[PDB]
């Protein structure tokens, strides 16, 4: 008996990447780059992404040549071998969809509220935190799998609201509210704001923990990957000019849970404001349910078992379903410990730590995968340089976020030595080679 | 726990000719939601390991010849040979794969139908060194008959032994489909050198009267 | 290619345990349940229990919940099952085989691939070495017909080849029986008048474990 997965075509990949992206970016942490970059967000969002496609292009060469449902797992065990660190990484590639949902926990109450009309509290947004997980935890046991099929008509959808926010967006705008702001008291904070906004860039997640569920992965992996990337960054930037240029910037700051749902009030009405807000939760719902089944699902049976099954259902919590609860937990739990803000920061340095694992799994395996040395040394610079940029405004801007997130990369490594100790779990080939 | 019945036990059937093998639960094996029926076929030759014929009730194993053909529903299920070959000999197992404590069914043995063959019968004195050891056993191969039904009589000069006697039948042959059967017959020495006509009598359905192999001690 | 190691045969004294492996190869372990079965001689099969490698999760048929344990080595591909408290209703045949596992699915598999199987004897008597005699006519034919008797062995099973194996067109091999604690067997050969006496006729008779390998030639 020869069993066969349900597999997926290049822009089933793509749209799953880029639901998952926008969730998290348009619908969740606007708000936040109102705040800190304000007007340069248009320029924030261009920069965040140079740097994702400085990533993609360890990632697009790995891929290219190493088939893995383990993702970035797969290309540093090729490169690191077995070990603490490989292991450490395995949970923080767990961890990095944990916090995601904290993330899209917070983005969901955020347009919620306004459309029923209610205050925001910290207990009135807890309420939705707790209740949104709740609901896609209970989903892995009647919907999880239907819910999955919508995805695919749900992301355009979504984007077809933003594609008339862009197209009607450019008429009773404001050019001179959109002009660059060129001073230094006001610069850094873009740059600062691109640190952040990396996260904005997490379709290597999804799509390479499905890596070996995609049609042709050897040439649609990296394919799905450069699309993805490129196709977000038009859909921000095209919405951020739109968004600082109908709404003054202090109106934004204090609509940091709904910033695009106030947006659409002065230049659509209430009708169109309707229209966002309705459209916010669905691209929330789906980002979140490709998140836990397909992302999470994944990255905690490798992590707890050290290798994945050949045969099994992306869309349902497919092994060891405790992961599900302790996974729920954590990404109701973050969203209470931190704010808005706070889980956005922490998300983007789980990745870029990953990312430059992935970055240095390349250089030690260019003689196999190939690419030219000089830009393998040059992105890895870079997002260590980003990473440090976050840690730096961290430390000067909140202690409390600080140490939330020196506490993970001690914790995830705590737990991986302990773990190792007790079950000895070791990582092999199995995760790429086959048969 | 689903009880697998499988009927009959055994049936014969010759070369050409189409088999029809029936396998029924105790319980529906029908997953109405994504509807697949839970049943799979076996096929086991003396001494070997079973094989996979059918899953899921109708579809064939990979490698599987295009003779067997799985088909029913719910509770009743079919094994059909198109045209049994004579190498189709064997024990089909049926097996519900539905839920957790998986059962089969005991099974139906296959054997091939021939024409009636008489056995070719041999016997062999004591061996000329088994005896130097205090042994002494008569030994008559019945060879290559058909059916297996068969009477062996011992006779020491003239009268019927029927103690230390042992009769073991060989599997059915793959390709002549005929059985064969030794009889051996254990003695002392002392009780074997006091006698002189070892004979052996071979029932089959095949005559009326015995066939009839003998020897004596005094005499080669 | 995909393949499924298993030791032939165990002999264990009785209220003793025994571990059986399973190594399997040309496929992911992990990736595929291991199921069990037990086959008495001559009758039917009984799953004992399955194991996830992965996570060495078990599950067990009831009535080995306290005789069958089941463990794997991830490492080394292999599947143990620990049998404990031995009677002689333990001696029997057992196989390891493989089943598909899709794992968020409705979706369960029959076993599409299994290993030879390890019969086990759970016994006291100790292992004997074979006595092996000739079995030639003791009074003319168009062929004839020659034997070779092994007597008095423990444990089964002992293997009889004709003229280092080059002849088997017409060769019978009769099933072991029991007479006091030790096994009896038989095995037959024709052949044409025109090659014995004149040519060699020797049954090679190995007994694997007492490492046993005794040569007979046949004389008139």
């Amino acid at each position: 008996m020869e069993l066969k997965n349900k597999k997926l075509s290049l822009w089933e990949a793509v749209s799953m990447a880029v639901g998952v992206m926008i969730g998290a970016s348009i619908f969740s942490i606007f708000g936040v780059g109102a705040k800190i970059a304000g007007r340069n967000l248009p320029e924030t969002f261009i920069l965040s992404g140079i740097y994702a496609l400085l990533v993609a292009y360890s990632y697009t060469k790995l891929g290219a040549k190493i088939v893995s449902n383990a993702g970035p797992i797969a290309f540093i065990h090729k490169a690191i071998g077995d070990n603490i660190i490989t292991g450490a990484l395995s949970i923080l590639l767990w961890m990095s969809y944990v916090i995601s949902i904290a993330l899209f926990a917070k983005g969901f109450a955020g347009y919620f509220l306004p459309l029923i009309n209610a205050p925001i509290n910290t207990f009135n947004i807890a309420i939705t935190e707790i209740g949104i997980v709740a609901f896609f935890t209970a989903l892995n046991f009647f919907g999880s799998k239907a819910v999955g099929r919508a995805e695919f008509f749900i992301v355009l959808v979504a984007l077809l609201i933003l594609g008339l926010f862009i197209f009607a967006g450019l008429i009773t705008i404001h050019p001179s509210y959109v002009i660059p702001d060129l001073a230094p008291s006001a610069v850094s904070g873009m740059i600062f704001a691109s640190a952040i906004f990396f996260l904005s860039y997490m379709g290597f997640g999804v799509i390479t923990n499905a890596s070996e569920h995609i049609e042709n992965p050897k040439k649609n992996v990296p394919r799905a990957i450069f699309i993805s990337i490129l196709i977000v960054m038009f859909v921000y930037v095209g919405v951020a000019i739109s968004a600082i240029g109908n709404l003054p910037i202090d109106e934004l700051i204090k609509a940091s849970e709904n910033a695009l749902a106030v947006a659409a009030k002065p230049f659509l009405g209430n009708l169109g404001f309707l229209l966002i807000s309705i459209g916010a939760l669905f691209s929330i719902s789906s980002a979140m349910n490709a998140t836990i089944y397909g992302g999470a699902n994944v990255a905690y049976s490798l992590a707890k078992d050290g290798e994945l099954p050949e045969f099994f259902e992306r869309k349902v919590w497919f092994k060891s379903t405790e992961g599900l609860y302790i996974t729920s937990a954590l990404g109701v739990l973050f969203a209470l410990l931190f704010n808005m803000e706070g889980v956005a920061s922490i998300t983007s340095a789980v990745f870029m730590v990953i990312y430059l694992f992935v970055i240095l799994s390349h250089y030690i395996l260019i003689d196999e995968v190939g690419g030219r040395k000089e830009i393998v040394i040059f992105s890895f610079i870079v997002v260590l340089g980003v990473f440090l940029l976050l840690l730096y405004y961290q430390w000067i801007t909140n202690r409390f976020v600080f140490y939330g997130i020196i506490a993970t990369f001690i914790g995830v490594l705590i737990f991986e030595i302990i773990y190792r100790k007790v079950t000895k779990r070791t990582f092999s080939n199995n995760m790429y080679v086959k048969s | 726990d689903i009880v697998m019945t499988q009927s009959p036990s055994s049936l014969a059937m010759s070369v050409g000719q189409k088999v029809t093998l029936s396998c029924k639960s105790s319980q529906s094996l029908l997953n109405t939601s994504n509807q697949k029926n839970y049943l799979a076929w076996y096929q086991q030759k003396p001494g070997q390991s079973p094989k996979l014929l059918v899953y899921f009730a109708s579809t064939r194993e990979s490698g599987v010849p295009d003779r067997f053909i799985g088909s029913g529903s719910g509770t009743d299920f079919t094994l059909t040979i198109s045209s049994v070959q004579a190498e189709d000999l064997s024990d089909f197992f049926c097996q519900q794969h539905y839920s957790t404590p998986y059962t089969f069914g005991g099974g139906t043995k296959l054997e091939i139908k021939r024409a009636d063959a008489a056995p070719t019968v041999s016997i062999f004195p004591p061996s000329s060194e088994q005896l130097t050891s205090g042994g002494a056993s008569v030994v008559c191969f019945l060879n290559n008959f058909y059916p297996k039904d068969i009477n062996v009589k011992w006779k020491i000069d003239g009268s019927e032994r029927q103690n230390g006697v042992l009769n073991s039948w060989t599997d059915q042959d793959s390709k002549d489909s005929t059985y064969s059967m030794s009889s051996t017959l254990t003695l002392t020495k002392d009780e074997y050198e006091r006698h002189n006509s070892y004979t052996c009598e071979a029932t089959h359905k095949t005559s009326t009267s015995p066939i009839v192999k003998s020897f004596n001690r005094n005499e080669c | 290619q995909v393949q499924l190691l298993q030791p032939g045969a165990e002999l264990v004294k009785p209220g003793a345990s025994v571990k059986l492996s399973c190594k399997a190869s040309g496929y992911t372990f992990t990736s595929y349940w291991m199921y069990w079965v037990k086959q008495r001689p001559g009758q039917g099969l009984e799953w004992i229990g399955e194991i996830d490698p992965s996570d060495s999760y078990t599950n067990y048929n009831q009535n080995f919940k306290g005789k069958a344990t089941l463990t794997v080595d991830k490492s080394s591909s292999t599947a143990f099952m620990q049998l404990s408290s031995l009677t002689s209703q333990d001696s029997a045949v057992y196989f390891c085989a493989r089943s598909p596992h899709y794992y968020g699915t409705t979706y369960n598999y029959p076993m599409d691939y299994w290993g030879q199987g390890t019969s086990v004897t759970v016994s006291s008597a100790k292992t004997t070495p074979p006595s092996v005699y000739p079995l030639a006519p003791g009074c003319t034919g168009s062929s004839v017909t020659l034997g070779c008797l092994v007597k008095g062995y423990f444990p089964e099973s002992v293997t009889v080849t004709w003229n280092s194996g080059s002849l088997s067109s017409s060769v019978h091999t009769f099933p072991a029986l029991l007479q006091s604690g030790l096994y009896t067997m038989s095995s037959s050969v024709t052949v044409p008048s025109s090659t014995w006496p004149s040519q060699t006729v020797t049954c090679s008779v190995a007994h694997p474990a007492s490492s046993t390998t005794v040569d007979k030639k046949l004389e008139p």
